[PDB]
């Protein structure tokens, strides 16, 4: 083929969390904030060329919640078997000392879609500038997710992408540090 | 001189189901609401030519509620239930049908609000035909 | 923690040759098992697993629903393909090509020449290595295409070498964002 | 231009 557009949604119990997003060849086009009830575009440039009525997504989610209830019972309450995530920390571009960069924490092939992620600089949590994506769907029906940490390269600092998930025995730390 | 071309219609003896084109499916049958409208009598042939193994169908009380819920509020169907034999109200499928009959014995239709087939004012009215084919 | 129950619904529009061919795939997934699906090429709902049987039967009994999905390839797929074609199918960002060896070693000792290609889009890309004009197909250690999650890709293509003074390695990159192949060299 | 969504159907009860 050439291209694929995917409208993907889900609802998870007991969390009572849901999602509604559109995907183009693996990349998110936009998703709907369940709380704010507004559509949020991956790239702000997208909002300048298209639009989506967020209310519609909320309707589907309501129906999905109800359906999840039905499927759970009919399956005789069989729960999802956890699939721990593969985590890898990468840099956005080749690093240069004191040249702003971005640490990408790529969490892949996991389920269910609940994950606690923490960025750590020298063992301490960091929030300054962090950003994340929602859960991206995979052909095998597992999920993919990204977390971002902009930073300034140095020889004095070490980083870690801390990842928690139920299919994991304990928190997983993915280490990164400059190498001179 | 009279040239006589007779035509005997009966139930189909084969399987078929056009999956990219049927109106709806239920239990083992593939249902098709004719797109062209026809006279009640024109239905036997309209259905027999629509698809292979297809024929004018008479809705069983077990089946018309599904047929009936798939009806527009202003749409009606000519159905294969006729006055002649086996209880006097039968079908190419046999059986006996309970019919609302305040009218003329020969044709019947279903509406969104009918629970049994109904005899009609006159069979020349045009309506889509209710056709069927057995799957697998 | 407690057991989790997951319900997923995916509507996938497959576009081939632009729009000359469009397949619509609607899938219901319980936990990690697809249970029922509508394939525009099939025309009706099909249970994939037994859990989906009830649904496929119920849904194929509704004509309006059947008629809606059978036309979705036009009212939905082809439509949404248009709404965003200008910034998706047409999006193009030129790659940033850099060449550097991994660990600073004296010459003649084995080294890993790195060709970093970053921030590009679409993913379709070609990177080749050259040693004094001749193409090096062997000893190429690559990460493969990496999706950054923000509509940009990157790929690190490393070449195993034992640089001799005078050698000129060239990393050639071809990508739909550039007319003539990009090139960058490294002198030994 | 506006993005069109496909509606989720209710499962069989």
């Amino acid at each position: 083929e050439e291209h694929v557009i995917i409208q993907a949604e889900f609802y998870l119990n007991p969390d009572q969390s849901g999602e509604f997003m559109f995907d183009f060849d693996g990349d998110e086009i936009f998703h709907v904030d369940m709380a704010k009830k507004e559509t949020v575009w991956r790239l702000e440039e997208f909002g300048r060329f298209a639009s989506f009525e967020a209310q519609g997504a909320l309707a589907n989610i309501a129906v999905d919640k109800a359906n999840l209830e039905i499927m759970t019972k009919r399956s005789n309450y069989t729960p999802i078997t956890n699939v721990p995530p593969e985590v890898t920390v990468l840099t956005n571009s080749p690093v240069e000392l004191r040249e702003p960069n971005v640490l990408i924490c790529f969490i892949d092939k996991f389920t269910p879609p609940v994950v606690n992620v923490t960025w750590l600089r020298n063992g301490k949590p960091v929030t300054t500038g962090v950003s994340e994506t929602v859960f991206l769907p995979r052909e095998d029906h597992l999920f993919r997710k990204f977390h971002y940490l902009p930073f300034l390269p140095s020889t004095e600092d070490v980083y870690d992408c801390r990842v928690e998930h139920w299919g994991l025995d304990e928190p997983l730390l993915k280490h990164w540090e400059f190498d001179a | 001189h009279t040239f006589q071309v007779p035509q005997n219609y009966t139930k189909a003896n084969c399987t078929y189901c056009n999956t990219r084109e049927y109106t709806f499916s239920y239990k083992g049958c593939c249902f098709y609401f004719t797109k062209k409208k026809h006279t009640w009598n024109g239905c036997f042939q309209a259905c027999a030519e629509l698809y292979p193994c297809t024929y004018f169908y008479g809705p069983t009380p077990d089946i018309l509620p599904v047929v009936t819920r798939n009806l527009n509020a202003i749409e009606s169907l000519w159905v294969g239930v006729y006055r002649v034999g086996e209880g006097n109200w039968t079908s190419l499928d046999g059986g006996t049908f309970k019919v609302y009959q305040i009218f003329g014995s020969h044709c019947t239709y279903v509406s969104k609000f009918s629970t049994v087939p109904v005899s009609h004012h006159e069979c020349s009215f045009l309506k889509p035909c209710l056709c069927v084919s057995q799957r697998s | 923690t407690r057991p989790r129950f997951l319900w997923q619904l995916k509507f996938e529009c497959h576009f081939f040759n632009g729009t000359e061919r469009v397949r619509l795939l609607e899938r219901c997934i319980y936990n990690q098992e697809e249970s029922v699906r509508f394939d525009s090429d099939v025309g009706e709902y099909r249970a994939v697993t037994e859990l989906g049987r009830p649904d496929a039967e119920y849904w194929n009994s509704q004509k309006d629903l059947l008629e809606q999905r059978r036309a979705a390839v036009d009212t939905y797929c082809r439509h949404n393909y248009g709404v965003g074609e200008s910034f998706t199918v047409q999006r193009r960002v030129e790659p940033k090509v850099t060449v550097y060896p991994s660990k600073t070693q004296p010459l003649q000792h084995h080294n890993l020449l790195v060709c970093s290609v970053s921030g590009f889009y679409p993913g379709s890309i070609e990177v080749r290595w050259f040693r004094n004009g001749q193409e090096e197909k062997a000893g190429v250690v690559s990460t493969g295409l990496i999706q950054n999650g923000d509509w940009t890709f990157q790929t690190l293509v490393m070449l195993e070498t034992v640089p001799r003074s005078g050698e000129v390695y060239t990393c050639q990159v071809e990508h739909p964002s550039v007319t003539s192949p990009l090139t960058v060299e490294w002198r030994a | 231009p506006k993005y069109v969504k496909q509606n989720t159907l209710k499962l069989a009860t």
